[PDB]
DNA sequence: GGAGCGGATCTCGCA
DNA sequence: GCTGCGAGATCCGCTCC
DNA sequence: GGAGCGGATCTCGCA
DNA sequence: GCTGCGAGATCCGCTCC
């Protein structure tokens, strides 16, 4: 758990994996997973932009 | 959406020329820097994926290289079938084109870790077939290892003894019966259906037991 | 059988494999491989049933060496003396258990004899006798040696003596190592003896030169009779045949054949 | 199944031991030196590498009651039983092939020269010239048996696949979502049939749409 | 569970290798590592996804060349000459193509060095340089290398490029090649593959 | 239809369409070797018709 | 987010704090013209805030 | 039917009949060539038949 | 709230809390701290 | 009632 | 004588503690 | 069982 | 301090005669 954490940050730096991915491999908490994907300033970077549409008057 | 089935095509990237092979079935890409995008090239490039692993057939659309002499003598000496797309059908090839971004995506991420353009290649690579483990669990790679173990043809002429059965069906036309059509040989006997191979139309069909009976066995 | 010999003829033109790889591979008979394989002039420009004996010493005692070229299958037993007649005792008690048709060796004092030749003429299997200057043998035999040496130290303590240690040996190399699917060396001779059967079944019936008439169809067109033509191999209403002009290997029914007289 | 059984003869003052087989009929012969211990655990040891056995019956002898006889035979792991056997088939067995080995030994007497050699001819001859049934040698039933028994143990691995698939049907002119994962009932050329959970009716969808998975956890 | 006392006790009476009792028994590979480390006779004197690496001289070609000790599949590239860095690009698309986990090779320029020795490590794959002590390696990277260049020579004429000739003998050796019970030496590996996958899920 | 060789029957060859009815015995086509035979009545085994 | 300049977009430019949140676009605060902007969604890129 | 030139659909040409009815494509009868083309379903346009 | 969590966890050492004070005053979600105070010992073993 | 979680749904850009 | 595609975000409705 | 029929669903191109 | 849209084809599932 709390132990295998470094562990896993360690491989995303390495590899830029996915949270699903960290999530099936080390047994960690999809939260866990998706907050250390989320911090990643080289994944952030490339991005893709959002998709949130509205609507006319 | 073949089991061996690969899509090839070319892309830019900053002055860069880089070739892709995609996999069907599991997913499995294989990308590799090219000079140009010469006939000999691609024969080379093309000869050493199948030297690589075995595939049986190829999807590509119309270019100087990916249609000519020597390149056709070249595949059929390999023993690959090949398809050309409709012209000006770029969807034709949607895998390959849909690979193109998410090979792009994930190798900008990449370019700063490795001075060489080829570990980056390599980079991405692992960590789209190998380290993908997306959906189930499993990645890629996985799949194609499973799916070239099962094609073994060794397993299935391992048992040369089966039970031999006939059986009588007739079609069904919008509820109205019709009437026997010859004895057939049954595919595969499951619970509560029966599937046929229609010589007629020479297609599969199924068919309820409500319309199916069996001849005696001989004695 | 019949149907798949040019597909295996033009496989080995593309890639030129060997004798057992087509055998194993397109279901050929291992004589029609051996005559494939041989008649290429790229080849002539490793099999089964053939053996190399090569002669070792440990502890001051006579022991002899049998490797099998495709099985890997290693062969001892103790050995009273280097003379002729106690080498043809070990010879031909080789021959007792198995069904071998080659074997190579150098030069040796009980290699050679008035006796040695005759005797071996009665069994039939043909033996060459020449200098291994294949660098390839002189690394093969090498390994050989080490792999069954190193495993007597193994179990000395608790036997008795050297020629118990023969034994163990060859429980240790032939039983207990294995590849590929867990199968062992031994395992890999009687499979081999399997398909290897199957062809006395063909070849019983065979044993008698017949010239036959063949005929081409070609769109539908018996177009004339053609010949005479040497039947190749038997087959379950095919028959294949040798093309004089296009020089390939041809399939032809049953329904499309005569019988010539001598 | 995989049962021997050793007997010994007692020729021009020399002794030779015979290996049996019950099932199939294997025959070996060896010249026995003396009666010490060691030449009976050689010889053992010997079979055990040239054969393969899985049950070993055996009468009374000076050498066999030993301790160390027995931790070496518990050492291989085979297993043996003492006192004299009861059955009438293995004593005829028995009696039938040594009158036969030792009637074409003392036919073949002008032919060979040595002693070593004529043993081991004479071994050639029982264990080729011997057409059992379909002209089969005890060797060739022995592999057969080998082989059948080899092929009926591995025939699991082809069994045991139990392959996953998807699928995908064409509604309205257009393909539809990937439904599943599923498990294949039967696959043949073109087409594989498959179970719907939707409206619990079997249905065949060519291989064009499909897509292949191992089996989850 | 049992297989680990049986095995323990087979090796105990023959002293065999780990690979036969793996298969064999179906125990794991760890567990037979320990078995096999546990054995001083062994100890004072063929792994699956074990590599090797060597270079190969071919009138001015230059040749990397890598074998698996377990199952006879040979990787052969042509390399422009012996350097770090051409030697790490070969490397990591070496990993990029297979998942191996252990690789042996000799003493050399290129593969000692503290960049090679970083990027393998950050890989994750045990390395051994050193003289070989197996008397099995050698001799079969010298079977390896006589094969390759018989079947280099032979075929050569037939293409045009070296790089072409070179993936002619890799699918001639690699596939076309059968032994044992009508076996590739390619579809061993994928057999072993596929069980190490699959004990891998069964255990975790 | 079954196969006899000097009154050792062999197996029934599995289904095959019929040529005439004869009196004793009937004809039959081969798919192996395109040949037409001859067999018995006593050796055949009529297929019912649908019921 | 992004400022496009005769259609081409510009490069991206923050992170900032979203002053406003639209359905259809957001408003946001420019450091160096000290001006207020109205940037689609089209146009943004939603981030975890620093620390 | 219409054929694309250098990505540029032409003029609009028939109308004639659907010779093989495929989902991804058809295969049309030209009467200009008096040869067999194949024209995907963005460049199709269905009509009843005329009389 | 990846960042905190061996702050926390040389915290929880130095001072042997609670969960679900460390969860309350760290922002650490309630699992982690029910993980974290289950791999203590001391913690687990005088409950 | 808090809690995470599996899955349906959305757009956009490869050519 | 053939063909669109999915990765990466976001909530609902769910059930379990 | 034939019959038409209301409605969910699809793509593509305005700028 | 705000925003995607629908016309024109095609079948399913329906019920009614
Ligand atoms: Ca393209
Ligand atoms: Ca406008
Ligand atoms: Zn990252
Ligand atoms: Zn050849
Ligand atoms: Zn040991
Ligand atoms: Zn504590």
């Amino acid at each position: 758990w709390i132990e295998n954490i470094p562990l896993a940050e360690e491989e995303h730096n390495k590899w830029h994996q996915d949270a699903v991915s960290l999530h099936l491999e080390f047994g960690i908490p999809r939260t866990a997973a998706e907050d250390i994907v989320q911090q990643c300033d080289v994944c952030q970077e490339n991005k893709m932009p959002s998709t949130l549409r509205g609507s006319n008057k | 959406r073949g089991i061996d089935h690969w899509q090839v095509d070319y892309t830019h990237y900053e002055d860069k020329i880089i070739l892709v092979w995609v996999e069907t079935n599991s997913g499995l890409i294989y990308a590799e820097r090219v000079k140009g995008e010469t006939g000999q090239e691609f024969r080379v490039q093309t000869m050493k994926w199948y030297a690589m692993f075995a595939p049986k057939s190829l999807q590509s659309d119309n270019g100087p290289a990916f249609v000519a002499e020597s390149t056709q003598l070249l595949m059929k000496y390999l023993g690959i079938e090949h398809t050309t797309g409709i012209p000006w059908n770029p969807q034709s090839q949607a895998l390959v084109e849909r690979t193109h971004q998410t090979l792009k995506n994930t190798l900008e991420k990449l370019i700063p870790m490795f001075n060489a353009f080829e570990s980056a290649l390599a980079g991405t690579l692992i960590t789209l077939n190998i380290k993908r483990k997306g959906g189930l669990g499993t990645s890629p790679m996985d799949i194609f290892i499973f799916n070239k173990e099962q094609q073994r043809i060794q397993q299935q002429s391992k048992s040369k003894q089966e039970k031999i059965r006939f059986c009588y069906y007739r079609t069904r036309k919008r509820g109205h019966p019709g009437e026997w059509q010859g004895p057939t040989q049954v595919l595969w006997g499951g619970d509560g259906a029966i599937v046929v191979k229609d010589r007629g139309t020479d297609r599969y069909l199924v068919i309820a037991n409500k319309d199916v009976k069996f001849i005696p066995p001989p004695k | 059988w019949i149907e798949n010999i040019p597909l295996a003829e033009e496989e080995h033109n593309k890639w030129h494999q060997d004798a057992v790889s087509l055998h194993l591979e397109f279901g050929i008979p291992r004589t029609a491989a051996e005559d494939i394989v041989q008649q290429c002039d790229v080849c002539q420009e490793r099999g089964i049933d053939h053996w190399q004996v090569d002669y070792t010493h440990y502890e001051d005692k006579i022991i002899l060496v049998w490797v099998e070229t495709n099985s890997g299958l290693i062969y001892a037993e103790r050995v009273k003396g280097e003379t002729g007649q106690e080498f043809r005792v070990q010879t031909m008690k080789w021959y007792a258990m198995f069904a071998p048709k080659s074997l190579q060796s150098d030069n040796g004092p009980a290699f050679v004899a008035e006796s040695t030749q005759l005797l071996m003429k009665y069994l039939g299997i043909e033996h060459t006798t020449g200098i291994p200057w294949n660098p390839q043998s002189q690394a093969l035999v090498e390994r050989t040696h080490q792999t069954l040496k190193n495993t007597l130290e193994k179990l000395i303590p608790m036997f008795n003596a050297f020629e118990s240690a023969l034994a163990g040996t060859l429980i240790t190399l032939n039983i207990k190592r294995k590849g590929g699917l867990g199968t062992s060396p031994m395992d890999i001779f009687i499979f081999n003896k399997e398909q290897q059967r199957i062809q006395q079944q063909s070849k019983s019936k065979q044993e008698k030169i017949r010239f036959c008439y063949y005929r081409t169809r070609k769109r539908g067109h018996p177009g004339e009779w053609q010949g005479p033509t040497q039947v190749l191999w038997g087959g379950d209403g095919a028959i294949v045949v040798k093309d004089r002009g296009t020089d390939r290997y041809l399939v032809i029914a049953n329904k499309d054949v005569k019988f010539i007289p001598p």
